[PDB]
């Protein structure tokens, strides 16, 4: 309700591997750069040129914004520093760059690097700095049990690559968006050359399905409607012929 | 008689359809 | 690297993951393809899951591809059979049942074939009954 | 609070089950009425046969 997340917000694109979390975060950042604004990507497991090449498959051209200076791609590894040094470098770059949108992908990388209490401290400090400076933050996360990091974030988008009958169908949930009204429905996020496209659910018996299951239910309903109409015609013809029989008996 | 025969034919087709169901 | 699980099973998590990240970085910097066989998965640009599952008292061999950053990889789980001629991958039977991809695939083939034969025999029996009832009606009319 | 059998459902499933129940009661009504009219016509048949 209202057209998207609040500007001053902490978003959590969580998922399993292969769920397009980095892709959705890249879309956020490219939108920031398209509105005339200025944005940062903080990749902790991928290269900048690799990212440009890979997202050009989904249709984004992050290279234009990078060249324009509206996109800064900072690639650093979780183990090449101390988590405190990571915090310091990130804060310094963000300060000099004065962004509007900041992506951290994946924040799961800063886990084994340090004690978990210190991990929560680092993440909370980052979140607080971004919010307090009024910067939209996107935080990608990798995994179904308990994470605990969702409370610090104000928006939760859950991406899922689910195996259904030997096929990995892609689903997107908007689990939480504090201070707003949002759909409690499972949209189907299709990755394609044009981009990421969320398709609406199939409302009816059995749920949304959202995939080859949707096609199966649609085909079942189709065949069943044809069966019903054929039965209706059969019974109408039986009635008509029995009526002919009785009228002829009356004539006899 | 002929019309009853036709109706029986139709009923058999309907039974085949129901078995399909 | 067959297998990288050897390092992990024993070493400290941070240390072993640091070594792994370093190896990957060096290989990519020198422009070298890197296969890593494993018995954690986001550091890789492609991920192939191999499975030897149990199905009705018989183990079956299924391969599929659940990651590939800059490409479009099929979301289907194909059946991989190993043999002297080589390693082969057979597509799944689409439609009812999903994929099965095993001796249960052979069983579904057999069941659908049996049901088609049954449909044909039963439509034939109905045709024969209809013809016989038509002859009955003709005879009664002549009477 | 939900009551009786069927469970809390709580969602489009609860609304769907309530729709199913309404449809079922409507069909009960139709069945009873059709049975009554059928009884009346069966009677017509029998009375006319008696007249014959
Ligand atoms: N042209 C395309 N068509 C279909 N899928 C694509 C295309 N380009 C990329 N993808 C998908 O994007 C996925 C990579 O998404 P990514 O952002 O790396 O997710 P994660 O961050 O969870 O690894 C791959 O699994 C791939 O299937
Ligand atoms: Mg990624």
């Amino acid at each position: 309700a209202g057209g998207g997340f609040f500007r001053g917000s902490s978003i959590l694109v969580s998922g399993v591997a292969g769920a397009g979390k980095s892709s959705l975060a890249a879309h956020f950042a490219a939108a920031a750069c398209a509105r005339g604004e200025r944005a940062m990507y903080f990749s902790f497991e991928e290269a900048a040129d690799q990212a440009v090449r890979n997202m050009r498959s989904l249709g984004l051209d992050l290279g234009r914004w990078r060249d324009a200076g509206l996109l800064r791609f900072m690639a650093t590894r979780p183990t090449f520093y101390s988590l405190e040094m990571h915090l310091a470098v990130i804060l310094r770059e963000v300060m000099r760059f004065e962004p509007s949108v900041v992506v951290l992908d994946p924040i799961s990388a800063f886990t084994e690097s340090g004690d978990r209490l210190e991990v929560q401290s680092m993440l909370l400090r980052i979140v607080d700095f971004l919010k307090n400076r009024g910067i939209t933050g996107i935080f990608t996360h990798l995994a179904t049990t308990d994470a605990g990091l969702s409370s610090l974030m104000d928006g939760w988008v859950l991406m899922l690559n689910r195996e259904v009958n030997g096929e990995f169908n892609r689903e997107l949930y908007l689990l939480k968006a504090r201070g707003m009204a949002h759909s409690n429905q499972v949209r189907e996020f299709l990755m394609s050359d044009r981009g990421i496209s969320l398709l609406p659910p199939h409302l009816g018996e059995g749920g949304a399905l959202t995939g080859t299951a949707r096609k199966a239910e649609e085909a079942r309903l189709r065949r069943a409607e044809i069966e019903r109409q054929t039965e209706l015609g059969r019974l109408q013809q039986q009635i008509e012929q029995r009526r002919r029989r009785a009228r002829a008996q009356i004539e006899a | 008689l002929e019309a009853e025969l036709q109706a029986e034919e139709i009923a058999l087709k309907a039974l085949v359809e129901s078995e399909s169901a």
